[PDB]
């Protein structure tokens, strides 16, 4: 078998997988042979339907994608399937030609188990390309985070704010989808945790900002308490974004680029 | 719905060869 990386994977193969495993492993304790050729004309129909959907939405998945680990991977995989949707659309030829063949009814036990591979494959390449995305939008908030330290003006609070939030936002939704799809309790617990103490500081960021951006207008001020406070927190909330992005790294990591 | 549709896309090609595995429990 293989490794289910996703909920959302293991949703899709598992099931067909844990087919293959009892349709493969019963077959020791005699299970006799038989068939049924002409349901065989038709599963193979839409099976190299479906197997050209996958195929089609994984053409625009390549041409509209910016990613470049993902062409120089998906488009591969195209290929793995390519001869599951012919090893077992084959095994219809040794079913068909003989229905008692011994290597037939077992070319349908790796034709098919070939199919698989090729969709296991296409959607780890396809997943580990969000993660990307996450974490490009994560180190996108660490630089942010960054010109927080530059903010002297109240309209310069008012910008960064407007800016920041959304950011913020966009975060937590993809940390949020993201951990609902993992299989490892650890992990989960490790970015949710993260995503909820960065949430926590986003506030306590901008008031520390504000008491800045106005106790500079209030000569003879305790500024300094400000600043200070301010550091802190981009520290804080920087560590755990950073956390968050290597746990998203360990989990999403690259096999054909680097 | 786009990001989606190669996960969809792809559950199809899952159930369709699920059916095919099927006719071996004879």
């Amino acid at each position: 078998m293989p490794v289910f990386h996703t909920r959302t994977i293991e949703s899709i193969l598992e099931p067909v997988a844990q087919q293959i495993s009892h349709l493969v492993i019963m077959h020791e304790e005699g299970e006799v042979d038989g068939k049924a050729i002409p349901d065989l004309t038709a599963p193979v129909a839409a099976v190299q339907a479906a197997v050209s959907n996958l195929v089609r939405v994984g053409k625009e998945t390549v041409q509209t994608t910016e990613d470049q680990i993902l062409k120089r991977d998906m488009p591969p995989a195209f290929i793995k399937v390519e001869n599951a949707c012919t090893k077992l659309v084959q095994a219809a030829q040794m079913l068909q030609s003989d229905p008692y063949s011994v290597p037939a009814r077992d070319y349908l036990i790796d034709g098919s188990r070939g199919i698989l591979s090729g969709t296991s494959d296409l959607l780890l390449t396809f997943d580990e390309a969000e993660v990307r995305k996450i974490i490009r939008v994560c180190k996108g908030i660490l630089e942010y985070l960054t010109v927080a330290e530059v903010v002297e003006t109240m309209e310069d609070l008012v910008t960064y704010t407007k800016n920041l939030g959304p950011g913020m936002t966009k975060m937590a939704k993809m940390i949020d989808e993201r951990q609902q799809e993992l299989t490892h309790q650890e992990h989960r617990v490790m970015l949710v945790n993260s995503m909820n103490t960065v949430k926590e500081l986003l506030p306590v960021l901008i008031s520390a900002m504000k008491i800045f951006v106005t106790t500079k207008n209030s000569k003879n001020q305790g500024i300094e308490e400000a600043l200070k406070n301010r550091n802190f927190t981009v520290e804080k909330m920087s560590a755990e974004i950073n956390e968050i992005i290597r746990v998203l790294q360990l989990t999403s990591w690259d096999e054909d680029a680097w | 719905y786009t990001k989606k549709e190669l996960i969809e896309s792809a559950r199809k090609v899952s159930e369709k060869v699920s059916h095919v595995l099927a006719a071996l429990q004879a």
